[PDB]
């Protein structure tokens, strides 16, 4: 029953080949509804899902204005963190940024985020409260320094507050077939002979919503999380996603082994027996 | 929505 | 500079079936910086029509990104991807195995 909105956005720059590119997504829950890149043809923040559709040209106009204001910062930012860091011209690097708000089953603000990163490395991201900064380094310090006396914190906390949580609700309420549904995973385990003592037991999660999951293997009853090879949760490109998780047994113990799966479409957590 | 203009680092 | 190392699986969107059409996702995560090159091969050529997810990224700033094809299975076809990132020292090729 927990929701959340976030957009996403990154630069990398180019130099000597042209200006940075730079792409925004956003997202309710684990469902896209916008986006803009920079290198497209239609200079324009698109539909993703078909609920945000009927949104109208203001918002639309709104939308691709903001967004192409945020990438002109970033492009800003790309020069300023190469001083920061007294980097080189010619080499590429990347800013990215996230921000959004959570709401609980209730749908009242539960917490906001704010999190900037250069080169793949948190850089500077707003504190739980909204009030105060976390930078990572010393050149983060410098933007922790400038964001305090611009009062960064207090603009950025009544979006993520306000805004945010009334957008977030509309859009869960126009989105509702979408975006309020679970889909409780398809299970199953498959059993394939690796040679003549030894069996692949893999444990299957298949077309499932939200992605949130949990599978996990017991060997009588006991984790066998070192053994586990767990392969990160993909999406089937139909809205729905899937997951694995795999073990290699000695043939004859496959009785020993089960499989677990938690996820909230599920009336209860399941085991999966060989037996 | 998205916020309004960041400000730069 | 931080490097990370695509993690690419391939795989139906469906339980294929030979002669049912279907879609195929090379889908590559976990990767760092964000410059990728990611093909999908039918009998070791590159497929054309292939598209894309919009790049994007996840709580530990690694990204993420979904290519796929709409494709009828059968029983002689192979089918594979074919990503580069700086992080491998040539292209690595993953096959398409329908039995796992």
């Amino acid at each position: 029953g927990s929701h959340s909105m976030r957009y996403f956005f990154t630069s990398v720059s180019r130099p000597g080949r042209g200006e940075p590119r730079f792409i925004a997504v956003g997202y309710v829950d684990d469902t896209q509804f916008v986006r803009f890149d920079s290198d497209a043809a239609s200079q324009r923040m698109e539909p993703r899902a078909p609920w945000i559709e009927q949104e109208g040209p203001e918002y639309w106009d709104g939308e691709t204005r903001k967004v192409k204001a945020h990438s002109q910062t970033h492009r800003v930012d790309l020069g300023t963190l190469r001083g920061y860091y007294n980097q080189s011209e010619a080499g590429s690097h990347t800013v990215q940024r996230m921000y959004g708000c959570d709401v609980g089953s209730d749908w009242r603000f539960l917490r906001g985020y704010h999190q900037y990163a250069y080169d793949g490395k948190d850089y500077i991201a707003l504190k739980e409260d909204l009030r105060s900064w976390t930078a990572a380094d010393m050149a983060a310090q410098t933007t922790k320094h400038k964001w305090e006396a611009a009062h960064v914190a207090e603009q950025l906390r009544a979006y993520l507050e306000g805004t945010c949580v009334e957008w977030l609700r509309r859009y869960l309420e126009n989105g509702k077939e979408t975006l309020q549904r679970t889909d409780a995973p398809k299970t199953h385990m498959t059993h394939h002979a690796v040679s003549d003592h030894e069996a692949t037991l893999r444990c299957w999660a298949l077309s499932f919503y939200p992605a949130e999951i949990t599978l996990t293997w017991q060997r009588d009853g006991e984790d066998q999380t070192q053994d586990t090879e767990l392969v990160e949760t993909r999406p089937a490109g139909d809205g729905t996603f899937q997951k694995w998780a795999a073990v290699v047994v000695p043939s004859g113990q496959e009785q020993r082994y089960t499989c677990h799966v938690q996820h909230e479409g599920l009336p209860k957590p399941l085991t999966l027996r060989w037996e | 929505i998205t916020d309004q203009v960041p400000f730069s680092v | 500079m931080i490097q990370r190392t695509p993690k690419i699986q391939v795989y139906s969107r469906h339980p294929a079936e030979n002669g049912k059409s279907n879609f195929l996702n090379c889908y590559v995560s976990g990767f760092h910086p964000s410059d990728i090159e990611v093909d999908l091969l039918k009998n070791g050529e590159r497929i054309e029509k292939v598209e894309h997810s919009d790049l994007s990224f996840s709580k530990d700033w690694s990204f993420y990104l979904l290519y796929y094809t709409e494709f009828t299975p059968t029983e002689k076809d192979e089918y594979a991807c074919r990503v580069n990132h700086v992080t491998l020292s040539q292209p690595k090729i993953v096959k398409w195995d329908r039995d796992m």
